[PDB]
């Protein structure tokens, strides 16, 4: 009772049979989820639709992932990820952001708890390639947790809100290191040339920045 | 030949900063606006130390006290009076001197009246005329109706007697009677109430104890100071009041007492107190607690 089921493709599938000729069956694509970071997804097969929806969903909740969420509201950081040929690039927001995010994203962040994200999909935009390639992404996210424990040192997170108050998020569970972390003066992190032409100004797009209903 | 100090000496600095407190969580809020996506570092131990006491530093400077001025006198200098002028205008003309690199408080601001008087702007027309051409954001040039005594008691009510301090301090210039009269009201506010803890850990906290202290009604912050375990704060208190009266009651009996720390509570709960009593049981009470965590 505490998952609920939503549909992400329906398709009408036409197989040429030996003595029959073309037959029409039903596959079904449907994600399950509690909204507290259990979620599933399943495909469902049938001559009749119906038949689909029940096998795919009771095939869902045995097939979940738990999903990990950064205050119980975003994700733990930016994740970008190639899945076949579906591209998705997911940004961690603050609170209020909504779901900024493909149709089908928004409804899989429903079903997880995830309330603030953007994400862009760009490439083959294959509905079931972007269900699985956005359940391994989300379910492979480093929590502050794990980062401190793999380099024995303090996270702290810095927020403009509250100015310079450091704020640690995550302490390691064993010992603390004494070496700070070497500061490389120059990064060598490849950068995403939307991300960069977004925060130079030099991304003009009509269709970006539109003022939608509530997510 | 003996001068009273003051809202300025280091000493009395000293003593009003170390009241005021200094809470990290409190002094740094997390503040309702537009939010970006925070950002994370790895720190050792060190590093850590290292960006609290930097967030120290940056709490002290959010901290600093507002120099606490006496009123404004109102300006009435006439420039000129040419009579020759009257009767020839109907509306009066404000002219403002808007040369960029001069202090605001040094720049002529003249009025010529339909009587054909020139005459220097007064200190509302100043702020006002201030405000047109070098507008300062959180300011506005007509006074905000929160300012109204009916609108204060709402924000009274809901325990926003920063918010009112904070819109006052942006609207009003300290000598202004306008910052003044909402202040002492806030002030007032909060002796009758007991909430002297909505003012700690920040800019607000001195002005209002100099409030206290030249007013000799420091018997309800003496109280909160003790039932919060702060007598070193309660003893400071007691030594400022006798520092700006040293002509009284409580500051001979220190005298020929030679009184210190918790005693110097009780010789003030004696002679010039209003509340002798209630403070005398509130530091007996404290007294026992602290003999149990002895004991």
């Amino acid at each position: 009772e505490d998952f609920d089921t939503r549909i992400l493709e329906v398709r009408n599938v036409f197989t040429m049979t030996a003595k029959e000729g073309r037959k029409k069956s039903i596959r079904v694509l449907v994600a399950v989820g509690n909204g507290k970071g259990a979620a599933g997804f399943s495909i469902g097969k049938a001559t009749d639709r119906m038949d689909a929806f029940r096998k795919a969903k009771n095939r869902a909740v045995h097939h979940l992932h738990y999903i990990e969420r950064y205050e119980d509201h975003t994700i733990f950081h930016d994740i970008s990820l190639r899945f076949k040929r579906t591209h998705i690039k997911m940004k961690k927001q603050p609170k209020g952001y909504g779901l900024r995010c493909h149709r089908a994203i928004i409804t899989i962040c429903r079903l997880i708890g995830i309330k603030d994200m953007y994400a862009k999909v760009s490439g083959s935009i294959n509905m079931l390639s972007l269900t699985q390639g956005l359940f391994r992404g989300l379910s492979r996210q480093e929590t502050h947790q794990q980062l401190a424990d793999k380099k024995g040192l303090h996270v702290v997170e810095i927020r403009e809100e509250c100015g310079p108050l450091p704020i640690v998020v995550a302490s390691p569970r064993g010992p603390l290191r004494k070496d700070p972390e070497p500061e490389d003066e120059v990064p060598d992190v490849k950068l995403d040339w939307e991300d960069v032409k977004t925060a130079q100004g030099m991304k003009r797009s009509v269709w970006s920045n539109l003022k939608r209903a509530a997510t | 030949e003996t001068k009273k100090p003051t809202f300025m000496d280091e000493e009395v600095q000293s003593i009003l900063t170390k009241m005021t407190g200094l809470n990290l969580q409190k002094t740094f809020k997390p503040a309702i606006q537009e939010l970006k996506p925070p950002t994370y570092k790895l720190m050792t131990q060190a590093q850590l130390e290292e960006a609290t006491r930097q967030a120290v530093e940056a709490a002290k400077v959010r901290l600093k006290m507002p120099p606490v001025l006496e009123e404004r006198v109102p300006i009435n200098d006439v420039l000129a009076e040419d009579k020759i002028l009257e009767g020839t205008e109907t509306t009066k003309y404000v002219f403002t001197d808007i040369s960029y690199s001069i202090p605001h408080r040094e720049r002529f601001i003249v009025v010529r009246e339909p009587s054909g008087t020139l005459r220097k702007a007064s200190w509302e027309e100043r702020d006002r005329m201030i405000q047109v051409y070098f507008p300062k954001e959180g300011r506005k040039i007509l006074t905000p109706i929160i300012f109204k005594e009916e609108n204060l008691r709402t924000m009274y009510s809901q325990d926003r007697h920063v918010d009112v301090l904070n819109l006052c301090f942006a609207q009003f210039e300290p000598d202004s009677t306008e910052y003044i009269k909402v202040h002492h009201k806030t002030y007032e506010d909060i002796d009758k109430r007991g909430k002297y803890d909505l003012l700690r850990s920040t800019r607000y906290f001195g002005g209002m104890v100099w409030y206290f202290v030249n007013n000799k009604k420091i018997d309800g912050l003496l109280i909160d100071q003790i039932q919060r375990d702060l007598i070193d704060d309660a003893t400071n208190l007691v030594q400022l009041y006798h520092v700006l009266h040293p002509d009284g009651q409580s500051a001979q009996g220190a005298k020929d007492q030679a009184a210190e720390g918790i005693n110097l509570i009780k010789v003030f709960a004696k002679t010039e107190a209003q509340k002798g009593a209630y403070i005398e049981l509130t530091l007996q009470t404290y007294q026992e607690a602290l003999s149990r965590h002895s004991a």
